[PDB]
RNA sequence: GCCAUGUCAUGUCAUGAGUCCAUGGCAUGGCAUG
RNA sequence: GCCAUGUCAUGUCAUGAGUCCAUGGCAUGGCAUG
């Protein structure tokens, strides 16, 4: 209950969620290892570079964060499509989140490696700084690996805390929905070959500009609805809305319609 | 008052009531079959599986049901309601409505009018 | 038994039945308005006469007045149907179909199995 | 089995291995439903259309598959490194691997769709044909989605038995995922201690790169005059180039031959790449 | 021949490197004692030591301080002051555990050959 | 206590420590060959006449000799140390050190350390 | 290779009440941004 | 956007016994195949 500008001002914070803990210190050591640290001894042979540093860890960890969140997602939202789910786990599991997550936890300072993670002048400052994101999945890793079956109840409870604000986030950014069949109506209600009633689209979604503009207009250019939406398909479902919505304008066409012989009516021209 | 979009709608919103129960009554089962595939389902091929998670075929066999049973009444003459109108009939044609009850409305315009 | 085409059909036509009635009652007058535009004919739009001419509007009318007199029944229920349907719900939604309805009917079909 | 090339011949086949089954017939129905089945009912909700077709489930056993493989080969190969796992990995959740897998289970031909799946002129025929592969995972899907508790164990021990001869052909056959451990990783080094001095320009040169078609690479170990020492073969020009050297270790003659050289050559001209 | 340059070259270098190692070693690693102790208790280790403990490495090292503390070295310790007492005109061994015993029972031995 | 360059240091010590006895044992002849060798030198190749001066051949070759008694004893050890570790044996491969040489030491740094 | 969003072409199957018209689903491929 | 293998450029840290030389690790980026 943290609103943090009333009496919770200077009050500590219950976050993060308390860390679930690796009781080998082989394993809890690994996981900080850098390999710059590792393969760089000339005495070790390959297969003990790889027991020393972190990459086996990382790529268990990897998969088991993706798992996860998957799982989470798939039974929190039971309607969403596959590209709703795909999309929102990428946030869940993206670079610059795991990256968060990580510093959250001060793993980017406790991680040990050959060379200078401060110099700002360093060119490790430009990238992706993908190691910080490295080091938090290598504890997942590390956990998996000290206790499969205790821990992975644990880790399933402590990644539901840390992903539970970054869900609510996304999903807000309810009302009424698409008629699938608005275009369909109007048609009806208006429609007839030699009206020439068209779409056109005003704007085509960018990614400076995600939204796009669509008119409902008939032979003579005359505008019957616009409508704005996330892609060329929603603006045109949300133009007949618009157009269906004015009913002396319908009743104007429908008029007009009923009207022409159909020997005209039913050609382009 | 009525306006020529609402007409050419309620023309074929009637059209279409009458010939979409038509077509229940013709296609569907009664509600005893309608339980025979639900309570087994195994024997049922699988794309008419989901439509049993749909209310569509449970309302559509209980209509059917009721066409058996011959409780029917006011959706029968809906079916009949076309070759019994006349144009020169000025009295409802249907008898679940009796003219005690249009009194009820006719003096309640009247009123509005006063409004 | 049940068709996978025929299940479509079925689908759909419940569809569009429920969806025609709730217009209906949506943009029909009751049979007051019905009347007094029929029998004034020069004072409406033009183009409205021929559907005068028919019966749709009549019915259209006829079935708003039943609402207005909440006569409606079942087809009130139709229109709750959907918001009343469960699939843990095993009995039947329509109250004119009771336990005591439906003997003469699953006994029936106890009787065509075996001929 | 007890192979089939001994004397009980028209024993019946262990081959594939049982499939775990799905006992709510609601969900082993939807995980043959796909999406041209249903998108084109107009009567239906967007709501009602993702609950109907498999792609959900299509969503959910990719997961599955996939995090199953990851501790399977995790486990059975503690000394592979990171690209050596996800190179064999991609061995087992490729396109092509899971639609042999649901082939052979002939999901292929319980799949329901809109169009002709058999139409050779279709042309479906000419591209992935991933939706086969998108069955079985809805298979996986549909498991998970009917008893999480008991059927993740089964679906372990079924997909275990469907990759042990899919891993066992690509570790043997594979390039990429061969054994780096009884190399030198010092030769060069060594090489270079024994004959080698500045103006002797003792170079490694890459015969054949790694291609598509061969990927593996030869790399010549030479001096100046062109004098080939050693040659080597391996994945790539560092590999290569390690056996190379460890070839020129082994001719002893040679190596005392180029000892006594230097011996012999002044510091410099000795030190320097050129003595001009 | 005996000696060829190649395997000449090679034995200086490995006898220069033998003895150099020795040396670092008791001169870097504490004996048994401590390294017990630090294997026993691992949490007060600083991480980036932990690996070396899975490995053999240390665990030697400690070994061999161990025994140079004890004055068991001997081989060992002739080894590092050996270039110090050799003598291109002594002509017979410097370490003493070859005995004037087993020099002559292996001359004969490739005198057989 | 221990200190992480140093431990570098020490594992790489140690490495090349094992891997030099073992290239002495391979590569050198024993005292006798050294001794036929250093006494006819007009019949050895110019090149090695240097090394022949030197300490590193005649201790490599009493070395190898050692071997060839069988007088190796902490030697020997030391080459099959690394195959015969492991981690969940916490007492001494070596067989000199003897679970009562052990003591003095564990009580020498137990007296050292109270002074502190 | 693989993924999302956006956009376009061709084949095909549907939907709609004025249809020589109109609206979508799928399949195969293209291009753009990430 | 991202992943594997391969290959190359810049910066940096190491390794080696003839070093005005040789060989590698890492970090950042380029290109190719999948």
């Amino acid at each position: 209950y943290d609103p943090t500008k009333a009496g919770d001002i200077v009050k500590a914070t219950k976050w993060p969620p308390k860390l679930p803990e690796i009781q080998d210190l082989a394993i809890r050591a690994r996981v900080f290892i850098h390999k710059s640290t590792i393969k760089d001894k000339v005495y070790l042979s390959g297969s003990e570079m790889i027991n020393a540093h972190n990459e086996r860890l990382e790529f268990l960890g990897d998969s088991i964060l993706n798992s996860v969140m998957t799982l989470i997602i798939y039974n929190k939202f039971p309607d969403y499509s596959e590209g709703q789910l795909s999309t929102l786990r990428m946030n869940l599991v993206s670079n610059e989140q795991i990256k968060q997550w990580s510093i959250m936890y001060n793993f980017h300072e406790k991680l040990k490696t050959n060379f200078d993670l401060k110099d700002e002048n360093s060119n490790f400052q430009n990238g992706k700084l993908k190691l910080y994101a490295d080091v938090f999945e290598a504890y997942i890793g590390g956990l998996m690996e000290d206790d499969p079956r205790n821990n992975l109840p644990k880790i399933r409870k402590w990644l539901r805390k840390l992903a539970k604000p970054v869900i609510e986030e996304a999903t807000r950014n309810k009302t009424d929905k698409l008629d699938m069949n608005a275009k369909r109506q109007l048609y009806s209600l208006i429609g007839y070959a030699s009206l020439r009633l068209h779409y056109v689209t005003v704007k085509k979604p960018t990614a400076v500009d995600p939204n796009s503009i669509v008119e409902c207009r008939v032979g003579d250019g005359t505008v019957l609805g616009t409508g704005v939406g996330r892609n060329i398909k929603i603006a045109g479902i949300r133009a007949a809305e618009n157009a269906l919505r004015d009913k002396k304008m319908l009743d104007f066409y429908a008029k007009q319609r009923a009207a022409i012989p159909r020997s005209e009516s039913v050609l382009k021209d | 008052n009525y306006k020529y979009l609402e007409v050419i709608q309620l023309e074929h919103a009637v059209t279409k009531l009458v010939e979409s129960y038509n077509k229940i009554i013709e296609l569907s089962p009664n509600l005893v079959a309608y339980n025979e595939a639900v309570n087994n389902q195994d024997r049922v091929p699988v794309q008419i599986l989901p439509s049993l998670s749909r209310y569509q075929l449970k309302l559509a066999a209980e209509l059917k049901t009721l066409h058996d049973l011959k409780k029917d009444a006011i959706l029968t003459e809906i079916t009949d309601y076309e070759n019994e109108f006349d144009t020169e009939q000025k009295q409802p044609i249907l008898q679940e409505i009796s003219k005690a009850d249009m009194e009820k409305l006719e003096k309640l315009e009247q009123v509005k009018r006063e409004k």
